[PDB]
RNA sequence: AGCAGAGUGGCGCAGCGGAAGCGUGCUGGGCCCAUAACCCAGAGGUCGAUGGAUCGAAACCAUCCUCUGCUACCA
């Protein structure tokens, strides 16, 4: 269904719909943030200015970041807006939906990992996994609480979503299989250009301690890519571990080269 | 190791690759590789093991025949002898001096540490050729006369056009020792007469009288860094200070300085400098390890200076004497000099611009090639035979052998004469 | 050499496991008496290779291939 505990969009709900088929006045477009729920567009008000064209190679299957004017919770008609849109840029909701496709797809087998998909007991599948985040206040809350889950190695088996199978055969591999987590590896450049004949040994000395501080606390691999330049590529999985790799590198470059009186750039 | 240093010196459009590999077999290479437009403008190194088969050729390590690869038109077949585990006569070293008119100064620095020269003449350009007037008279001042005039590009140039040039270049170096220099017509296409030329680089060029027991006077003209990009932390090394030693045998583990050195911190005037002392890590012999650096040869002297002190060729013209070296460090300099009546190093078919040069004026920068060093300085008080120049860097005269003074009459400084250190 | 980027339709070039993308060139019809301007339709996919972890990579993930660049040369 959807990973939203709420069924329907609300008033002025900026929603991401799916352009299935173009119809007479417009297109019966179906939401995907909320399950599959149909909405409508033009005749009335979607466009703002007049240039009189709609498509050149744009075939089918588009998604429209549109704002709910009218919603019929009983009858089933969701009137949508883009003429009102000065600030509701399409990039933010789709990239949220690019997450929220995977945020849903993580939380809809589940059904200890095969995965299947489809189907388990669909509503009870989400109260245990998908809507229990949406129950977990607030809505900016489970923007991070779900992100706490698919930051998988930071950590895996912590705070609840201890529901329901146990969950944990999914929570190890199927989170990594459904999300396929991406993509950050932070390069960390240290260019130490000493020009005399004294402080250039301190470049090598802070490289010597740069190995040692990468050996003691074990950050990864302070390298030499050039005689002035010490560049490491810090893989980051905890969203804060790359700074601890970098700041222990900068502490060596700042102080050990100052001991033998050289200059640096970092 | 090495006992001699022969300069492969020659003017524009004669080819350097087919002739230096014919006499050595080891190619002179540096950056921009992307190699070279016409002839090698860098001060490159070349080292080889010349020998004989009771036959005055320099044979290849496959010493049955010498079938070179300088052309595919005719198969160059000389007979250097036969196999049979050849007898090693000596070890030959080369100093590849630059041969363009723009790089006359770095030519003078690398040739000031060598022991011998070759004059590599193209038959292409004008028969009163300027660099043959330039180089030979410059060789005359740097206490060298070991010259082999080697007319290098006469393969398309006919025997009567080649006839005019070596006569007319010798007609202008008539005040220079080049008459004891044999004029050898060879082929840069058929690699021809190298069995006769490598006789002459043994015959005309023997082992010079070289100070073995003296203090080590290395003068580096080429910097080399074994601390290349891609190195590591536990791969810590020094910087290779590779130049020709003109005096004194040098050993591995010797604490060597660069005696002209670097300006010290907060020099409000001109007179404060410190040599950079360094222990020598290794000594190179053409492919081979040694503990000795027998001078009169281009010797790779790997020292314990820092990676930045060799990451570029920053030691061009530096007296690297040992720890506690005697020769002084001058940043202001009293020179005695003579001005040559021909502006030497530039002459065309209309004889431009070798006319008489206006005298040196004070507060004017002039390149001084002191010993083998590459520095520039302005003259403070200029007389007829009393020059008082102040240098931007404290430079060391290895000995008061010679200086080469040039005046900026064009885009590059051009040779107006020579002189000596008072 | 270590280093930094890309590889994707003919091109420009989207893209990140429930996807081979548009923008241009490209061909026919529509429209008109016709052109221009334009509409509809046709044609253009090794996502470099290898593929695997995989429910299924283009992606993820690596490797090598190509291009772009570097200390500027490293006895």
């Amino acid at each position: 269904c959807r990973f939203y505990q709420h069924k329907f969009p609300e008033v002025e709900d900026v929603v991401m719909v799916n352009v299935r088929s173009i119809a007479e006045m417009g297109a019966y477009v179906s939401l995907l943030e909320y399950n599959n729920i149909e909405g409508m567009i033009l005749l009335s008000e979607l466009s703002r200015r007049r240039i009189r064209s709609i498509n050149k190679l744009i075939r089918i299957g588009r998604n429209e970041c549109v704002v709910v004017i009218r919603v019929d919770k009983e009858k089933g008609y969701i009137d949508l807006s883009k003429r009102r849109v000065s600030p509701e840029e399409a990039i933010k909701c789709e990239d949220k939906f690019t997450k929220s496709k995977t945020v849903y797809s993580i939380l809809r087998h589940v059904a200890e990992v095969l995965e299947y998909t489809k189907d388990e007991q669909l509503e009870s599948l989400f109260q245990r996994t998908a809507w229990v985040f949406d129950d977990k206040y607030k809505r900016p809350g489970y923007g991070a609480y779900d992100a706490f889950k698919h930051a998988v190695s930071d950590p895996s088996i912590l705070d609840s979503l201890d529901l329901n199978e146990d969950e944990r055969e999914v929570l190890i591999n199927n989170i990594n299989r459904r999300l396929t987590p991406q993509a950050v590896k932070i390069r960390a450049d240290i260019e130490v250009a000493c020009y005399g004949y004294e402080g250039i040994d301190a470049v090598k000395e802070a490289l010597r301690a740069g190995l040692n501080c990468s050996t003691e606390t074990m950050p990864i691999k302070i390298n030499l890519i050039a005689p002035p330049r010490y560049v490491m590529t810090t893989t980051t999985l905890e969203r804060t571990e790359g700074l601890s790799v970098l700041n222990q590198a900068m502490a060596v470059i700042k102080e050990k080269i100052e001991e033998k009186r050289g200059v640096f750039n970092v | 190791q090495a006992t001699i240093n022969i300069g492969t010196i020659g003017h524009v459009a004669h080819g350097k690759s087919t002739v230096v590999k014919a006499i050595s077999g080891v190619h002179t290479v540096r950056f921009k590789n992307e190699l070279e437009r016409n002839i090698t403008i860098k001060l490159g190194y070349a080292n080889a093991k010349i020998y004989k088969l009771d036959d005055p050729s320099c044979p290849r390590p496959e010493c049955y025949r010498s079938c070179g690869s300088s052309t595919p038109d005719e198969f160059p077949t000389d007979i250097p002898g036969t196999k049979g585990n050849f007898k090693l006569v000596r070890h030959v070293s080369f100093v590849d001096c630059p041969g363009h008119d723009i790089l006359m100064a770095t030519m003078l620095n690398g040739a000031a540490v060598m022991d011998a020269a070759l004059l590599l003449i193209a038959g292409n350009e004008s028969c009163p050729q300027p660099q043959t007037s330039e180089h030979l008279a410059a060789i005359e001042i740097m206490k060298l006369k070991h010259i082999l005039i080697l007319q290098n590009k006469i393969d398309l140039v006919k025997e009567s056009q080649a006839k005019e040039q070596y006569e007319q270049i010798l007609a202008f170096v008539q005040g220079t020792v080049a008459e004891g220099a044999p004029i050898i017509p060879i082929s840069a296409q058929l690699k021809y007469n190298i069995e006769v030329v490598c006789e002459y680089i043994v015959k005309k060029i023997p082992v010079p009288p070289r100070d073995f027991t003296s203090e080590p006077r290395l003068i580096v003209i080429r910097s080399f860094d074994v601390n290349k990009p891609g190195c590591e932390v536990d791969d810590l090394k020094g910087g290779v200070a590779g130049g020709s030693i003109l005096k004194g045998v040098l050993k591995v583990g010797q604490e060597i300085e660069v005696r002209p050195g670097i300006v010290s911190k907060d020099s409000e005037g001109k007179l404060m400098c410190k040599p950079i002392f360094s222990k020598i890590v290794s000594l190179f012999a053409e492919h081979n390890d040694l503990q000795y650096a027998a001078p009169g040869g281009l010797i790779g002297v790997g020292t314990k200076i820092d990676p930045t002190l060799c990451r570029a060729d920053r030691m061009v013209g530096q007296v690297l004497g040992a720890v506690g070296a005697l020769p002084e460090i001058f940043t202001e300099l009293e020179i005695s000099y003579f001005l040559l009546r021909r502006l030497l190093g530039v002459r065309t078919e209309g004889d431009k611009k070798a006319a008489k040069v206006q005298k040196l004026s004070k507060n004017e920068v002039l390149m001084v090639n002191i010993g083998s060093l590459s520095t520039g300085g302005r003259v403070s008080a200029v007389k007829a035979d009393l020059g008082k120049i102040v240098l931007t860097n404290p430079v060391c005269t290895e000995v008061g052998e010679k200086i080469a003074l040039s005046r900026r009459v064009e885009k590059h400084w051009r040779l107006i004469g020579w002189g000596q250190i008072r």
